[PDB]
């Protein structure tokens, strides 16, 4: 993803959880949807 | 999931007509249909792709068009080869489904069956059961009703009936009924009879024998 | 000749495993997806399961999920379904098909070509060979007319059984009908003829029935009482 990070004004860390490392192709089993929109300096972030 | 359900289940056509079966999915699958063709222990064979577009090889009297969740397969003029079952099919989407499956008739003229009535072999009877064996043979339309009576007593629960396949020249079928009861049963009683009842038939058909006779 | 032969059918118990094998030619077979689908008799067509042209991607139906396993041996050219804890209810006859790429969406295509199939039968009744009986002619009507005539292939398993009528001499107005599962679990089925009365005695008739699972071979004559 990137080679060095300049100054950062914020840093944010999660949950353990794990993610579908191998490649399937068939049904989708799940659906996540989200929604991206920064207003006023903002970063909203919505999901389902 | 999606549930594809084919109209009709099953259907008689004459020779050059037109028919249409059409199938409808639970939700909208888009174009990702396909129908098969499907012969008798013979493995399904693609006709349609994308609801329209002709597999390569495939007779051009086939045909299939869709739109919404609503699709039909044509086949202009209906051929004696055309004898099978259809089915359409939603790839759209996980898990992939099949349509019930609509079954294909010729239709000829109604042909009335002629009635066979077989006792038990001695050899038979050595074991514990006796069969005994009603045979329909060559007669249209596909259904027909056998009753067995013994000493003129209905019978239930002892019978097992098999149809073939449409018949390749006649287009006709053919159905054999077994009766299926004890030695000590069989002995006990002196009259069997099977009685057919059909389109075809004016009047009943009855068989008969008598056991020690 | 694009071709798929299906081995491995059988009777099996329930908890047994067969293992399944489609071998391929005709195309390139790593370029993609293969597919089975297994036609049960009473039941229609269903589609069991499917694996990526990688060979990683798989998916099932959900019935057979922990006990079905596709796999693939692009060398082999051979595409395999292990199955395991069968049930009654798997008894189906089982087709390898060459199917589309999912990627294709909304322009599915299908399942462009199949195999034969294999027959896998779950039951706990062993394998045992038929009684064949004869159907002998009877009809109360004057001769000259027709008569009908057959074998009663019972109580064998499994399927399938052959019949043959004067080794193939006689095949017109041959019926053999389908066999069906008796009570007993046990198949039977009939063959028969119609011939005219007038053959009778001087035509030999005499019904062929081989049943490959038991190995066993029979030739019953058929005569008027």
């Amino acid at each position: 993803v990137y080679s060095s990070a300049n100054n950062c004004t914020f840093e944010y860390v999660s949950q353990p959880f794990l993610m579908d490392l191998e490649g399937k192709q068939g049904n989708f089993k799940n659906l996540r949807e989200f929604v991206f929109k920064n207003i006023d300096g903002y970063f909203k972030i919505y999901s389902k | 999931d999606i549930q594809m359900t084919q109209s009709p289940s099953t259907l008689s056509a004459s020779v050059g007509d037109r028919v249409t079966i059409t199938c409808r999915a639970s939700q909208s699958i888009s174009s990702w249909l396909a129908w098969y063709q499907q012969k008798p222990r013979k493995a399904p064979k693609l006709l349609i792709y994308k609801a329209s577009t002709l597999e390569s090889g495939v007779p051009s009297r086939f045909s299939g068009s869709g739109s919404g969740t609503e699709f039909t397969l044509t086949i202009s003029s209906l051929q004696p080869d055309d004898f099978a079952t259809y089915y359409c099919q939603q790839y759209n989407s996980y898990s992939l489904t099949f349509g019930g499956g609509t079954k294909v008739e010729i239709k000829r003229t109604v042909a009335a069956p002629s009635v066979f009535i077989f006792p038990p072999s001695d050899e038979q009877l050595k074991s514990g059961t006796a069969s005994v064996v009603c045979l329909l043979n060559n007669f249209y339309p596909r259904e027909a009703k056998v009753q067995w009576k013994v000493d003129n007593a209905l019978q239930s629960g002892n019978s097992q009936e098999s149809v073939t396949e449409q018949d390749s020249k006649d287009s006709t079928y053919s159905l054999s009924s077994t009766l299926t009861l004890s030695k000590a049963d069989y002995e006990k009683h002196k009259v069997y009879a099977c009685e057919v009842t059909h389109q075809g038939l004016s009047s009943p058909v009855t068989k008969s024998f008598n056991r020690g006779e | 000749e694009v071709q798929l032969v299906e081995s491995g059918g059988g009777l099996v118990q329930p908890g047994g495993s067969l293992r399944l094998s489609c071998a391929a030619s005709g195309f390139t077979f790593s370029s993609y997806w293969m597919n089975w689908v297994r036609q049960a008799p009473g039941k229609g067509l269903e589609w069991v399961a499917n694996i990526n042209q990688d060979g990683g991607e798989k998916y099932y139906v959900d019935s057979v999920r922990g006990r079905f396993t596709i796999s693939r041996d692009n060398a082999k050219n051979s595409l395999y379904l292990q199955m395991n804890s069968l049930r009654a209810e798997d008894t189906a006859v089982y087709y390898c098909a060459r199917d589309p790429y999912d990627l294709y969406g909304d322009y599915g295509g299908t399942f462009d070509y199949w195999g034969q199939g294999t027959l896998v039968t779950v039951s706990s009744a062993s394998t045992k060979g038929p009684s064949v009986f004869p159907l002998a002619p009877s009809s109360k009507s004057t001769s000259g007319g027709t008569a009908a005539l057959g074998c009663l292939v019972k109580d064998y398993f499994p399927e399938p059984v052959t019949v043959s009528w004067n080794s193939g001499a006689l095949t017109s107005g041959v019926h053999t009908f389908p066999a069906v599962l008796q009570s007993s679990g046990l198949y039977s089925l009939s063959s028969v003829v119609t011939v005219p009365s007038s053959s009778l005695g001087t035509q030999t008739y005499i019904c062929n029935v081989n049943h490959k699972p038991s190995n066993t071979k029979v030739d019953k004559r058929v005569e008027p009482k």
